[PDB]
């Protein structure tokens, strides 16, 4: 009786018995998602929690047979997923401090709310009124007392708890024999037991680095056009040879900079393509957007949805007393069962979104025959980077001329090429610079590299030099800058928004050429083409089954990140920013502050 | 003048399980099995050595019809010379199997809100099922050399594992009616003519 054998015996009897439970967990998660009532939550929480009790006896059960005595591969991933420990190696008293404070740094973040100075009776909350000032505000006075309050009433409420936050993490991970929590972090991305397809934690950071360091004459451009930009909005406010401050980004963190798109536009008098409104004049429904985006994945050789999609998905609002979470989410409740629930309006963003749904529902179709612990992506950026290709391929002016959103003779204009390219890049590579520096931040706190008495002196000294972001006012150590966002405070992995935009144009220019686009790798499209679906359908069938770095190669031919392929996508924008910026500064220096 | 009363068979309002598979002795009564290959209702019809085509006039001795559920990716598995859960531990076709796999999605009559946990499948044996064998035993299943002393426990499975039935799930994951006629011809007076 060898361990290989009753390790096999035991997934089995898990196989089965986690598909049926956690289906009860996903149709109860549903029903509480389309029908919010006080009778859904109690039953989205009761079989919640035997989801959450069964997976950790059998966690415990998993432990007893020995992982170095596994030889078949697929066992082992299954194990590893199953034997992974968390708070449960914590004691007693330490496990419940740990829980106490996570729920407690959920909980200062969601019901947080910074008040005006100039008018105290106007407190604001984040995602109602708050985001409103950071994404739509030209001012610099509104601005800088909403990021300033949101990082001063809050996230120093949130320093004390992160400090404990961080000794509880890192001791559980060195009871789980990692070096630090941020360790812990990077065995997300750790593939063991390979021959050459072996991935080290300690090779995540000499990926992110070295792709980070090809993406800084991208950056700088862009830096430098959105800076002679913000100086026109803003005057007397940038200089022009320093770095930008933290408030005028278009976000309340600064992550994305798609919001001063309208302060910065190459040719304002070519506007972008928006077929929103030939939708109406067609006589498009909810139902039609979905009979389209689902006409695309047809066309590049995915399989049609499920007969059981249709009914029991959520493809419009219900207009009824049912409250519903209209956030869009592709939902994969096992047992085959694929739903999306969106409230869906006949708009060009809906348009694009129905198409990012529903390539994460034929990801979910995909490995739906792999065992239930490898139905996931390949990594935890791997999921988002299938979605994300489907509305590149969507919003080119070639898809809409075939499906009857743009007129037979709509002649592609370069002016408003450079128009698309710079509002992809203010979302993509304005991005890249602080997903990098606010993952290396927390990995270098949780290893110890950074003492708490220099956590928000390394934040802006990194922000400074990476990010070419300048505070607008001095912080001291009482505060935790990086704790107002949202996956700091709520204990999320940042790094799989890094390395989603790296695989995002990794998988669409290696489809790209399969698909024998002749231009620029901005106005590819990949329907009509059946050779580009079934080259990414053999990473998407894989699932968790192998590693991420055989499933990249599967596709693009590369084990590792590669940063190249996004340098070709705004390569038509790099030679235009390099024209426009002749004339300006290109780079930053970290000795100006606007205080 | 009686007939052969395939209405209790695959009109049954309850079917049984595929571990303790119902198994009917159908004999001395005239059969139409035209009507059966033309109802347009079955999701699976698959004769194996005899043919499909009608054959209404070969007097055969007992039509044994095995009544069961299993889910739909299962189906593919009541085929002779398949392995799974079902061919191996819960019914097993021989080889030389003579005979109709007639297979229905029941989705409609066996799908409830919350689950249907009515009908069972073997999850664990110590070996193989010979050919139409059927083993309602439920004794606890030990993985490798530890005792269990009746209760289940670390390496300790009970070998019943139950279908979860509900009516949103896939057209893999759905309750099949499966009726498995098995027509024995041999030195016999074979009273199943059907003409
Ligand atoms: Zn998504």
């Amino acid at each position: 009786s060898t361990t290989e054998d009753l390790a096999k015996t035991f997934l089995e009897k898990f196989n089965y018995e986690a598909e049926e439970l956690s289906y009860q967990n996903s149709l109860a998660s549903w029903n509480y998602n389309t029908n919010i009532t006080d009778e859904n939550i109690q039953k989205m929480n009761i079989a919640g929690a035997k989801w959450s009790a069964f997976y950790e006896e059998e966690s415990q059960h998993a432990k007893t047979y020995p992982l170095e005595e596994i030889q078949d591969p697929i066992i082992k991933r299954q194990l590893r997923a199953l034997q992974q420990s968390g708070s449960s190696v914590l004691s007693a008293d330490k496990r419940e401090r740990l829980n106490t404070i996570l729920n407690a740094m959920s909980t200062i973040y969601s019901t947080g709310k910074a008040c005006n100075p100039n008018n105290p009776q106007e407190c604001l909350l984040l995602e109602p009124g708050l985001d409103d000032i950071m994404e739509n505000s030209k001012d610099y006075n509104e601005r800088l007392w909403a990021w300033e309050g949101w990082r001063s009433e809050v996230g120093k409420q949130l320093r004390p708890l992160y400090e404990e936050y961080v000794a509880l993490k890192n001791e559980m991970a060195r009871a789980n024999n990692y070096e630090d929590y941020g360790d812990y972090w990077r065995g997300d991305y750790e593939e063991e037991w390979a021959d050459g397809y072996n991935y080290s934690r300690n090779q995540l950071i000499e990926d992110v680095e070295h792709t980070f360091t090809q993406i800084k004459p991208l950056y700088e451009h862009l830096h430098a056009y959105v800076r002679a930009k913000l100086m026109d909005a803003y005057p007397s406010r940038i200089s022009p040879t320093g770095c930008l401050p933290a408030h005028l980004l278009g976000d309340m963190w600064g992550r994305f900079w798609t919001n001063l798109y309208p302060l910065m536009v190459p040719f304002g008098q070519k506007p972008n393509i928006d077929v929103t409104d030939a939708m109406v004049n067609q006589s498009w429904d909810a139902r039609r957007i979905f009979k389209e985006a689902e006409k695309f994945f047809v066309s590049v050789g995915l399989p049609n949805m499920t007969e059981g999609f249709w009914q029991n998905s959520m493809l419009t609002e219900p207009g009824d007393n049912r409250k519903v979470v209209c956030h869009p989410t592709a939902w994969d409740l096992g047992k085959h069962d694929f739903r999306i629930k969106m409230c869906t309006k006949v708009t060009m963003d809906d348009f694009l979104t129905a198409h990012h749904e529903m390539g994460h529902i034929q990801y979910d179709m995909a490995y739906a025959a792999q065992p239930f612990l490898l139905r996931n992506g390949a990594n935890e950026g791997f999921h988002e980077a299938v979605g994300e290709i489907m509305s590149l391929s969507a919003a080119t002016p070639n898809h809409l001329k075939n499906i009857g959103l743009l007129p037979p003779d709509f002649s592609e204009d370069s002016e408003t090429d450079i128009n698309f390219l710079l509002k992809q890049a203010l979302t993509i590579v304005g991005t890249l610079p602080f997903t990098y520096m606010l993952e290396k931040w927390r990995w270098m706190v949780f290893k110890g590299e950074i003492p708490k008495e220099q956590w928000m002196q390394k934040w802006w000294e990194m922000k400074r030099d990476i990010v070419g972001v300048v505070e607008p006012l001095p912080h001291d150590e009482t505060y935790c800058d990086p704790a107002a966002l949202f996956h700091v405070a709520n204990d999320y992995s940042f790094i799989r928004y890094y390395t989603r935009t790296i695989y995002q144009f990794q998988f669409q220019e290696a489809l790209c050429q399969i698909a024998k686009h002749e231009g620029p790798l901005y106005k590819c499209d990949i329907s009509n083409s059946r050779e580009a679906g079934q080259k990414l359908h053999e990473m998407l069938s894989l699932g968790r089954s192998k590693p991420w770095t055989f499933a990249l190669e599967r596709v693009v031919g590369a084990k590792t990140m590669d940063v190249r392929p996004l340098l070709n996508y705004f390569e038509p924008l790099f030679t235009w920013l390099k024209e426009q910026n002749r004339n300006s500064f290109v780079g930053w220096n970290t000795d100006w502050s606007p205080y | 003048t009686n007939l052969c009363p395939f209405g209790e068979v695959f009109n049954a309002t309850r079917f049984a399980s595929v571990y303790a598979w119902n198994r009917k002795r159908i004999s001395n009564c005239v059969a139409d099995y035209s009507v059966l290959y033309n109802s347009a209702s079955f999701s699976t019809f698959k004769c194996y050595g005899v043919s499909p085509t009608k054959l209404n006039d070969l007097c055969f001795t007992n039509v044994y019809a095995d009544s069961f559920v299993i889910r739909g990716d299962e189906v593919r598995q009541i085929a002779p010379g398949q392995t799974g859960k079902i061919a191996d531990y819960n019914y097993k076709l021989p080889d030389d199997f003579t005979g109709c796999v007639i297979a229905w999605n029941s989705n409609n009559l066996d799908s409830k809100v919350g689950g249907n946990y009515n009908y069972l499948y073997r999850l664990f044996r110590k070996s193989n099922l010979k050919p139409f064998e059927r083993d309602i035993s439920t004794e606890i299943y030990q993985a490798g050399s530890t005792p269990c002393n009746g209760v289940e426990g670390l390496n300790c499975y009970f070998p019943l594992q139950s279908y979860g039935f509900q009516p949103t799930n896939g057209v893999g994951y759905q309750p099949y009616r499966v009726v498995v006629l098995s027509f024995e011809l041999l030195h016999a007076p074979a009273t199943v003519c059907g003409p």
